[PDB]
RNA sequence: UCGCUCAGUGGUUAAGGAUGUGUCGUCGCAUAGACAGCCAGGAGGUUGGCUUAGAAGCAGCCACCCUUCAAAGAGUGCGUA
């Protein structure tokens, strides 16, 4: 923390970086992990065994590591009442994929800690399509 | 791929024709009976289908006329033999007319490819 | 057509079928003009003319108070042409009218430094030249792009001052020695 | 949008910008002309859609429509076409077109843009007018639907030709 | 190479008035053709 | 009177072309004195689901909802596993 920071974005999985296959010492040599993976997304990242968890991962001239991350449950409460199966094929082909009618309430009712907006008719407009990539039908729309 | 037999014959003569129609999208017409070697128009659609799409069908307004009779060349001082050439010949008829959009006439761009003469695209 | 410009009251132009030239702080620009095009001075400022309609004053005019710049550089304006270089060192002296340029082969190839662009030298890392020609300002800048052509890799020799020119690539990238 | 002109010959009918023109109104034949600037306002947006006037050199005022379209064979210099004018008591020729418009829901199995290359429709129209309002080309291209010519959104009334069953747009991706 | 009607190709390609050319000069850096 | 005018074609020659040119119709507009040559804005849910090493704006299939704010593109082209 001399007098400048870095940048860079990464899609840190469920914490896989200890054995070899994943990306352990393959992503740590310029100041990433090496000897610390726990208590750094394994810290308060154990509320579940399969999420996402975003963060901007600071990388300084030193190697100690602690915390400083985003708020992941922002993008998870809409990612565990579904899954990875017959969801993402080729959107636009028939009538495939569905969630739930009532599950179009607390599935936009999660934009406040991270979404820089978070308001009425604002804390559900950005996230009003998350499974848009799966190309399915609303059936409800955040009322 | 035209007739299947029904005797040889035919003669020559150039001018124009009669086979022009008000197109619904983006027409295209010949302009006099230019040059298309049959085994040229035998590379008219495939060349217009390098990979325009997986599927896709439009409309044309012509069909192979032909035979010519060329004969060998051991000593040309005789009658005839048989066709062994083939040709279409036309006027100013339609032959393409796209129905998409952004593509416009991409396949009416390399149509002029196999075209020693002038064959505009126009539109309607 | 133009006319406006930037210059105080310290210069005078002729009025003789094309003979003109500047006369400020070192100039005497070569003028030579036709016969259908001339114009005469009108004071500290200038004017525009059209002694004949059509294509007769838009090939040799409509940009006459422009070439003035070719002479402005020196009579009041500045001149500099400053570049850098990375193709094996940056050394160049004149001691007269014959820069040596230290690069590559013992096989000379020396060029002949003209009058006005004859070099000064001071800083070696990046030669400085008082090119008061504006004829051989960018040409001399180009005098090193016909032979010693810069490497098509890193960002060497030919460079203006700081652009998104970047250094050429290929397959990937690496360098050592 | 004026008139005048006269020439009973194909002289000023083959001289740079002009046309030939035809007229046969009730006691009103002759072959006029007129220039050819914004003389391609037929099939654009005026295809029978609406009917202004013209102010011909001297007498009367006849609205009329467009009388189909035609442009020019091969080139693009519309050689003389035609021009209807409502003032007769029995000709034919109606201009009720059938287009192709949209994203083409053909990528359901295999099929491109609504083709069609014809220039003729099962139509009829009693008097002589040819309104402007009709679709036919869309309607879920698949199977168990289709949409061609036989009845449709049909001008005004019924139809009369010979055998009502042409082809036109159809589907078959 | 090639001496006939071959069109502009990329408007960035100025036509050039010379002896009787048509020219074509890409959009940046790639091809500098001329007849 | 005067244009294409400048290639020496006119005195053996063409499919395809080059923003050369006398001249007829529209357009978003510099009687908001626009764009075409800049200063400052250059980031959030989501850094999208999916082939899952990450593919995270760019090895892939598909897809385009809102945000600080009076607006701003599911990302053209650069670096690139």
């Amino acid at each position: 923390m001399k007098k400048v920071a870095g940048i860079v974005k990464l899609q840190l999985p469920a914490g896989k970086a200890t054995p070899a296959p994943p990306v352990g010492p393959a992503l740590g040599q310029y100041g990433a992990n090496i000897m610390e993976f726990t208590k750094a997304f394994n810290a308060q990242t154990a509320d579940k065994g399969d999420a996402i968890i975003p963060v901007e991962i600071t990388i300084y001239a030193d190697r100690s590591f602690t915390f400083i991350t985003k708020t992941p449950p922002m993008s998870y409460l809409i990612r565990k009442a579904a899954g990875i199966g017959k969801g993402s094929s080729t959107p636009n082909k028939a009538k495939v994929g569905k969630l739930n009618w009532d599950q179009v309430l607390e599935i936009a009712k999660t934009k406040m800690p991270d979404l820089n907006a978070g308001s009425v008719e604002a804390a559900a407009n950005t996230v009003a399509g998350t499974a848009r990539s799966m190309g399915v039908t609303v059936e409800g729309g955040p009322n | 791929t035209k007739f299947r037999k029904q005797f040889r014959g035919r003669m020559t003569g150039d001018a124009k024709g009669g086979d022009y129609v008000a197109f619904g999208d983006y027409g295209l017409i010949a302009m006099e009976p230019a040059w298309i070697k049959s085994n040229q128009i035998e590379a008219c659609r495939i060349v217009m289908s390098r990979h325009f799409r997986r599927g896709g069908k439009i409309y044309i307004r012509i069909f192979p006329d032909k035979p010519v009779t060329k004969k060998p060349a051991e000593t040309r001082m005789g009658k005839g033999k048989g066709a062994v050439e083939y040709w279409v010949s036309v006027v100013k008829p339609g032959r393409v007319m796209f129905e998409v959009a952004g593509v416009t006439e991409e396949q009416a761009k390399e149509a002029f490819r196999l075209a020693g003469h002038k064959l505009p695209i126009q539109t309607k | 057509g133009k006319q406006p410009i930037a210059v105080p009251s310290g210069v005078t132009v002729n009025a003789q079928d094309g003979v003109f030239k500047v006369k400020g702080p070192k100039g005497e620009l070569t003028v030579p003009y036709n016969t259908e095009l001339t114009v005469r001075q009108d004071g500290d400022q200038l004017l525009v003319e059209r002694p004949s309609d059509a294509q007769k004053h838009r090939a040799l005019h409509g940009l006459t108070r422009t070439l003035v710049a070719n002479a402005v550089k020196g009579v009041s304006d500045g001149y500099t042409i400053n570049l850098e270089l990375r193709g094996v060192g940056f050394r160049a002296k004149l001691t007269g009218k014959a820069l040596e340029m230290n690069i590559g082969y013992s096989h000379p190839v020396i060029i002949e430094p003209p009058a006005g662009v004859t070099f000064a030298v001071p800083e070696p890392t990046r030669i400085d030249v008082s090119g008061i020609d504006k004829q051989l300002v960018g040409q001399v800048a180009a005098n090193v792009r016909k032979v010693r052509k810069p490497d098509a890799y890193h960002g060497k020799g030919v460079r203006f001052v700081g652009e998104q020119i970047a250094l050429k690539a290929g397959k990937a990238g690496a360098t050592g020695g | 949008m004026e008139l005048t002109a006269k020439p009973r010959t194909p002289k000023q009918k083959l001289d740079e910008s002009m046309i030939a023109a035809v007229a046969y109104n009730k006691e009103n034949n002759v072959s006029f002309a007129l220039d050819r600037k914004a003389f391609d306002r037929a099939f654009r947006q005026q295809s029978t859609t609406g009917l202004f006037d013209i102010t011909v050199e001297g007498g009367e005022t006849f609205p009329a429509l467009v009388k189909a379209v035609q442009m020019d064979k091969r080139k693009r210099a519309p050689i003389h076409v035609d021009f209807y004018m409502v003032t007769y008591g029995e000709p034919v020729e109606v201009s009720v077109p059938v287009h192709t418009t949209g994203r083409s829901q053909g990528e359901v199995q295999g099929g491109l843009v609504d083709i069609v290359v014809h220039n003729l429709q099962i139509v009829a129209p009693g008097p002589r007018r040819i309104p402007q309002e009709l679709v036919v080309d869309v309607t879920k291209m698949n199977i168990g639907d289709h949409i061609t010519a036989g009845d449709i959104k049909l001008p005004e009334g019924c139809t009369l030709a010979a055998d009502p069953e042409l082809t036109v747009v159809s589907v078959l991706p | 190479k090639v001496r006939s009607s071959v069109k502009k190709m990329c408007d960035n390609c100025k036509v050039v008035r010379r002896h009787g050319r048509v020219l074509v000069i890409c959009s940046n850096v790639k091809h500098k053709q001329r007849q």
